[PDB]
C-alpha cells in the first residue's frame, strides 16, 4: 500500500550545485521501456 | 489528503520499516510519476486515495487523479536542474548541461547524474522552474555510470 508524502516545492535555485558530464549515446528503447546502448 | 504542487516522495509499508520506492509530481491536481515505480497501483494521501488515469509501460511514465498536465520542453542547449529527493534525505537540486540519447525515432535530452533507484520521478526543471520530464528511466554506459533519459509525457 503505497503512500505519498510533500518533500518540497517545484523551483529553479540560484547557485545550485553544479556537476555531470553531457555524453551523446546511440540508444535503443524497447516495447518494455528499457533503454539499451547501441554499439 | 495533499493536492498542494510540488514534489513528493513515494513510500511503501510492504518492505522492512518505511521504504521510498520513487518520487513524483502534483501539478493542477494531478500526481506524475514514473511506471515502475508504482506498477500502477493506486496510491493513497493521507486519508484520501489516488487513482491511476493514464499510463504507459514504454514510455514509463504514469499519472493520478487526471491526464498528464506536464508539457515543458528541454530547449536543447541551457543547463536544467535535477530536483533529486532521495530516499532519507532532503530535496536537493542539482544542476547539469543535459547530454543526449540519439535513438531511430528522435534525440531526448539525458542527464548524467546517479542517485539510488528510490530517487525515480524526481523532476528536472527548466530555469522557469517548468518540469520539463522526470528522471529514473535510462543507461549504464562503458565507464559504468548511470545516465537518466529527460523523460516527458504528452499533455492531450
Ligand atoms: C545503478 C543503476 C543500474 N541501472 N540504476 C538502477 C535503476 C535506477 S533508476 C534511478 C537510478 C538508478 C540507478
Amino acid at each position: 500500500d503505497m503512500y505519498i508524502e510533500r518533500a518540497g516545492d517545484i523551483t529553479w535555485e540560484k547557485d545550485a550545485e553544479v556537476t555531470g558530464n553531457s555524453p551523446r549515446l546511440d540508444v535503443a528503447l524497447d516495447e518494455s521501456g528499457d533503454f539499451s546502448l547501441v554499439e | 489528503g495533499e493536492t498542494t504542487d510540488g514534489v513528493y516522495r513515494v513510500m511503501t509499508r510492504r518492505l522492512l520499516g518505511s521504504t521510498q520506492v520513487g518520487v513524483g509530481v502534483m501539478q493542477e491536481g494531478v500526481f506524475h510519476t514514473m511506471w515502475h515505480v508504482t506498477k500502477g497501483a493506486a496510491l493513497r494521501s493521507g486519508e484520501g486515495r489516488l487513482d491511476p488515469y493514464w499510463g504507459d509501460v514504454k514510455q514509463d511514465l504514469v499519472s493520478y487523479c487526471g491526464p498528464w498536465k506536464l508539457d515543458a520542453a528541454w530547449d536543447g542547449l541551457s543547463e536544467v536542474q535535477l530536483l533529486a529527493v532521495p530516499p532519507g534525505e532532503r530535496a536537493k537540486n542539482i544542476q547539469t548541461l543535459p547530454g543526449i540519447f540519439k535513438t531511430k525515432d528522435g534525440d531526448i535530452g539525458a542527464v548524467a547524474l546517479d542517485y539510488p533507484a528510490g530517487t525515480s520521478g524526481s523532476p528536472i526543471l527548466d530555469k522557469c522552474g517548468r518540469v520539463i520530464g522526470l528522471y529514473g528511466n535510462g543507461v549504464v554506459i562503458k565507464n559504468g555510470s548511470y545516465v537518466s533519459a529527460i523523460t516527458q509525457g504528452k499533455r492531450e
